[PDB]
């Protein structure tokens, strides 16, 4: 079925870097876009960035500029998010999910758009804590 | 209203065609139009808003360096290497110095040497583009005829905002009473976007055509960014010292921001704060007026006894607005406004209120008109003649045609052959004009484009000279055309 | 940029009641908007797309409305299992952004 | 750098003034003339060249004003 | 004058995004799908020569 299994929660020291994994199933792993959305406990949802399984194109939000890398393994049908220079503010839960769209490479706004970005087929989230 | 005082304005007489008219209007300008009937309307053009941009380019005007290791092999074998040369986020250079027993090592020769530096930029330019979509014009089309307070104050609600987008058309507009009006834009004939770039600096922005904005030097970086810090270029940035022999050095280049201003001169700027402010540009609408009442019909002519407030108010040439306040009973009755010669009625003005009207009574209704070149006797009074005002319009006639020709010249410049369209329905001659100048000036004005004040005027005088010494009567095709296009277009442009 | 305002921040209501939310956009977002329900400790979930549309498998008491900058989510009859926090989502332009959320409290 | 290619002739203009607005021209002239005042000799030699080559009087005038333009 | 390549475009079952392709002249083009209240006119310009 449509499914996402993220790796389990982790804790790191400040200034560090953490790698969270997103595995998927139930479709063609190259047929949907991936995005990462974070939620701090005392806050709502925040959009971190995007990776395209097909071909590897990527993009990220201004806030995380410089701080976050996204990669994939097609063979495993899995995406990797990584954050650098970890700081206490970074402590939150992270989420990954998909999009139906057209492809080669990852943006779009005019084509199709929307369709439960991360509300029906969203991972289970994972907790990460930046602490000393 | 809302036109008066802006100068630079566009009187369009008559319509015919059964319907339509061709109006070319921009920004700082505005347009006043008339027909043998229908109320005089004014087209004033305000902010143009392009909604969705998309971001192509990252130029940085300033950076800094750190870390910055360097190496040399010794002065034959090998060309030195350093691992951080790997990550293109560094900048690298090879140079050559020398080494020997002083340096201590080998061979006594002129050595290879390298360096690298970490590169990071705080300040940017956001430059984006907009497709000939998601972009819209907003127009106020204001009626004349009284209703106090300003020939002016574009703020305040009369002519609505009549927004328009290429995604739509036909521009259906309504005003109180007569106010059914049909306009049709041709925005795709507008600024010719996809040639365009909107460039946001720290606040101020600038609209410049694409290629130049591609070729511009300084550090490159593509719209994707996303941590990339991937900047191409940097050779034109961050210069390296190499004093006489030993070592070498790397230098942050220093902010060019001002110099960038000096570059972006020769370009209209644009303010952009929220989503767009875009000003300037121009557009062409065609106007079908069918659909218009005169704003009142079958009345009685006033009664009598008007009392004036204020005086004459000659602006530009003509319009001479007057403000008056009716006193009496008769309720919204027509105002018998006339403009006449000495005595002996020859009577000639021309009146633009057309069909002025009293409102609810007390309210300072106002008028505008065009007296002849000379003496003018103006009369609003009827039963006891109640009023006459002496006026004199200086200037004349010949001078009028002359200055007019100057305006049409400027309009042949600035705006191009859309200018030829700015009249209405000249049948053949107008169309064939638009085409002749279309491809003609298309070849000639451009191609010998990209040139400035100096070189323009100068090339002008030289080619008109070589024309003056030409043979075979072709001098005219030199010469008159030459000097005209060259000189006249010389001083008018570059504003 | 595409500032998305969500109102109100929270509501308490009795079962069976009709409840509505409103999201207001700093720019015209046309028909791109979304409505999430999320129960605590659960991933968020789908409700409304294109601001107008139920998903299959979603109960019918849900609805959504609004066009240019303004929108309203509606549950016809409050039901206890609906206790959650709800959201609206601007997709337009792709500086992807969410509404702050609205919590419910059953009466 | 951006110091030159100052987006001038180009096109598109408009009815409204743009930026340096009746300066940068006046600027261009004043600076180059200034530099002429500073280095008179080069003017001299250049003019001589004008009297040497072509010289077809109008020619002299031309190549002279160019050799004035020639300083970067 | 255009020239239309759908030739004989057609509505399907109703709701479904039907599409069309055509060839406007070298110049200005005014495209009209609308009939009874004239509905939709769209301005177009084809550049070229
Ligand atoms: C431009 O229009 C505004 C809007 O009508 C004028 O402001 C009005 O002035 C009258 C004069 O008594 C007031 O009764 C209205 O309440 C004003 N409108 C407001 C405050 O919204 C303004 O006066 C006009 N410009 C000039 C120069 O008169
Ligand atoms: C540069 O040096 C600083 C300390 O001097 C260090 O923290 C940083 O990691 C270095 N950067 C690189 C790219 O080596």
């Amino acid at each position: 079925e449509v499914q996402l299994v993220q790796s389990g929660p982790d804790v790191e020291k400040p200034g560090a870097s953490v790698k969270v994994s997103c595995k998927a199933s139930g479709y063609t792993f190259t047929s949907n876009y991936i995005h990462w959305v974070r939620q701090a406990p005392g806050q709502g949802l925040e959009w971190m960035g995007v990776i395209n399984p097909r071909g590897g194109s990527t993009a990220s939000a201004q806030k995380f500029q410089g701080r976050i890398t996204m990669t994939r393994d097609t063979s495993t049908s899995t995406v990797y998010m990584e954050l650098s220079s970890l700081r206490s503010d970074d402590t939150a839960v992270y989420y990954c999910a998909r999009g139906g769209r057209a492809l080669f490479y990852d943006s779009y706004t005019t084509p199709r758009d929307g369709g439960s970005w991360w509300f029906d087929p969203w991972g289970q989230g994972s907790l990460v804590t930046v602490s000393s | 209203m809302r036109c008066i005082g802006i100068s630079n304005r566009d009187f369009v007489e008559g319509v015919s065609g059964g319907s339509w008219v061709d109006i070319v209007l921009e920004h700082g300008s505005c347009v006043t139009t008339m027909a043998k009937n229908k109320p005089t309307l004014d087209f004033e053009l305000i902010k143009t808003e392009a909604k969705h941009p998309a971001t192509l380019r990252k130029y940085c005007v300033e950076a800094k360096l750190t870390n910055t290791t360097t190496a040399s092999r010794c002065p034959t074998q090998g060309e030195p290497s350093l691992n951080e040369e790997q990550d293109k986020r560094f900048v690298c250079k090879h140079s050559m110095v020398d080494r020997g027993w002083g340096n201590g090592c080998g061979l006594f020769g002129k050595g290879g040497i390298v360096t690298c530096a970490m590169f990071t930029c705080k300040k940017n330019m956001e430059g984006k583009v907009v497709q000939p979509e998601n972009l819209e014009y907003t127009i106020v089309i204001t009626p004349h005829s009284g209703e106090e307070n300003a020939v002016g104050n574009d703020t305040g609600k009369h002519g609505k905002e009549i927004k328009v987008t290429p995604q739509s058309s036909i521009t259906e507009a309504e005003l109180t009473g007569y106010g059914t009006v049909t306009m049709e834009c041709s925005p795709r004939t507008g600024l010719d976007f996809n040639e365009m770039v909107l460039l946001q600096m720290e606040n101020k922005a600038w609209l410049v055509h694409r290629q130049w904005f591609l070729d511009l030097p300084l550090p490159w970086l593509p719209g994707a960014d996303t941590q990339g810090s991937n900047w191409i270029q940097k050779e034109t940035l961050v210069t390296f010292k190499n004093p006489h022999a030993k070592k070498q050095d790397v230098v942050v280049l220093g902010s060019q921001e001002g110099a960038m201003h000096t570059a972006l001169t020769g370009a209209t700027e644009i303010q952009m704060s929220s989503g767009n402010l875009l000003f300037t540009g121009h557009l062409k609408c065609r106007l079908r007026m069918d659909k218009l009442q005169l704003k009142g019909m079958s009345y009685s002519m006033c009664t009598g006894k008007f009392k004036v407030v204020k005086e004459i108010a000659e602006t530009q040439h003509g319009t001479i607005v007057i403000r008056v306040q009716y006193e009496g009973d008769g309720s919204p009755c027509k105002i018998p406004f006339e403009i006449m010669d000495l005595e002996k009625r020859h009577v000639l003005g021309r009146l633009i209120t057309v069909n002025p009207i009293v409102t609810e009574k007390d309210s300072p209704v106002n008028i505008e008109a065009e007296p002849p070149f000379g003496d003018s006797y103006i009369i609003i009074g009827v039963e006891p003649g109640q009023l006459k005002l002496s006026w004199f319009k200086k200037g004349s006639s010949i001078g009028q045609m002359f200055e007019t020709t100057m305006r049409g010249a400027k309009r042949m410049a600035i705006l191009g052959d859309t200018a030829w369209d700015f009249g209405s329905l000249g049948g053949v001659f107008t169309s064939i004009g638009k085409a002749l100048h279309q491809v003609f000036g298309a070849i000639y004005g451009a191609a010998f484009s990209g040139v400035s004040w100096t070189m323009k005027i100068l090339i002008g005088v030289v080619i008109t000279w070589i024309g003056m010494n030409s043979r075979s009567t072709s001098l005219s095709v030199s010469l008159v055309l030459v000097g005209v296009v060259t000189l006249y277009l010389g001083v008018m442009v570059q504003a | 940029d595409i500032q998305l305002t969500q109102s109100p921040s929270s509501l308490s209501a009795s079962v069976g009641d009709r409840v509505t939310f409103t999201c207001q956009a700093s720019q015209d977002i046309r028909k791109y908007l979304n409505w999430y329900q999320q129960k605590p400790g659960k991933a968020p979930k789908l409700l409304i797309y294109d601001a107008s549309n139920l998903k299959t498998g979603v109960p019918s008491r849900f609805s959504g409305s609004g066009s240019g900058t303004d929108f309203t989510f509606t549950i016809s009859s409050l039901q206890p299992e609906d206790v959650a926090t709800y959201y609206c989502q601007q997709f337009d332009d792709l500086p992807i952004t969410f509404g702050q959320g609205t919590r419910l409290q059953i009466k | 750098s951006v110091a030159l290619v100052p987006h001038v002739g180009m096109g598109l203009e408009t009815r409204t003034e743009t930026w340096m607005s009746s300066e940068g021209a006046w600027k261009h002239a004043q600076r180059i003339e200034t530099w002429i005042l500073r280095h008179p000799g080069f003017t001299i030699m250049a003019a001589i060249l004008a009297y040497t080559i072509g010289t077809t009087y109008f020619q002299r005038v031309l190549i002279f004003i160019l050799l004035t333009a020639v300083t970067p």
